[PDB]
């Protein structure tokens, strides 16, 4: 839930 | 064939604008909220480079997470020391094309001691003659220096990655134009430098712990970045975090 996880888990 | 070399080069971010407002006057609160909204957004874009970085997907999220948020002001304070190693030779801190703070600028309140500690990292840069691969590696490898003691979820992924790009460092070296007389010298200074980061920027870090913890400074901190030291600063100050270094300290 935290920004640094949600852009780690998104598509590049 | 690709060389990793060549992949780290194409993979690293575009320089990023501040869009700094030069119509107020500079004060230290004001220059410090805004380079914290340059450090976040150059903390999305390390993110981005990490997510496309060989082999770092590889390790388990939760490291991931971890090794970003450990090293975080290395990676910045590294880059910012190499941006004005080219830009300037060392003599300003080159923080973005719109936003370069030369030593007059710098003596506002709380900000010199902090800017001459980031001129000092670019300062051996211009020692060393750092060469663009030397740095991009060994700027790899400082998202690859601080871990947990109590040590990482995929550590036989991360001790993997991390000998890999040990020996990538060894191959900028050996590829640096000139014979092989100087090789090891050359990696044992480079590995020198790499460890006396983990001191350079520590200052950098309990400045910012300091001023993210003390709401009364009224310095402004962007949502991510605001979480991840969230996270960091209580690991960091209980002791649980350790630097891998190459040699005896
Ligand atoms: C004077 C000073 N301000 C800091 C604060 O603690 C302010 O709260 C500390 C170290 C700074 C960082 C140094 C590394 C860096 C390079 C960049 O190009 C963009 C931004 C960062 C990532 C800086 C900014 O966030 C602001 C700092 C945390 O020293």
């Amino acid at each position: 839930p935290s920004l640094l996880k949600k852009l780690l888990l998104a598509p590049a | 064939f690709p060389t990793l070399i060549s992949l780290l080069e194409v993979i690293e971010p575009e320089v990023l604008y501040s869009g700094y407002d030069s119509t107020l006057p500079d004060t230290s609160t004001r220059l410090m909220s805004t380079l914290n909204r340059l450090g976040g957004r150059q903390v999305v874009s390390a993110v981005k480079w990490a997510k496309a970085l060989p082999g770092f997907r590889n390790l388990h999220l939760d490291d991931q997470m971890t090794l970003l948020q450990y090293s975080w002001m290395s990676l910045m304070a590294f880059s910012l020391g190499w941006r004005s190693y080219k830009q300037s030779n060392g003599n300003m801190l080159c923080f973005a094309p719109d936003l370069v703070i030369n030593e007059e600028r710098m003596q506002l309140p709380y900000m010199y001691d902090q800017c001459q500690q980031m001129l000092k990292i670019s300062s051996e840069f211009v020692r060393l003659q750092v060469s663009y691969d030397e740095y991009l590696c060994m700027k790899v490898l400082l998202l690859l220096s601080t871990v947990p003691k109590d040590g990482l979820k995929s550590q036989a992924v991360f001790d993997e990655i991390r000998m890999t790009y040990i020996k990538e460092l060894g191959k900028a070296i050996v590829k640096r134009e000139g014979n092989s007389s100087q090789n090891w010298q050359r990696f044992y200074q480079l590995t020198k430098l790499l460890d006396s980061m983990h001191e350079m920027v520590g200052g950098l870090l309990q400045f910012c712990f300091y001023t993210f913890v003390n709401k009364s400074l009224s310095v402004e901190f962007p949502e991510m970045l605001a979480e991840i030291i969230s996270n960091q600063l209580p690991k960091f100050k209980a002791g649980s975090v350790k630097p891998l270094l190459f040699h005896q300290k």
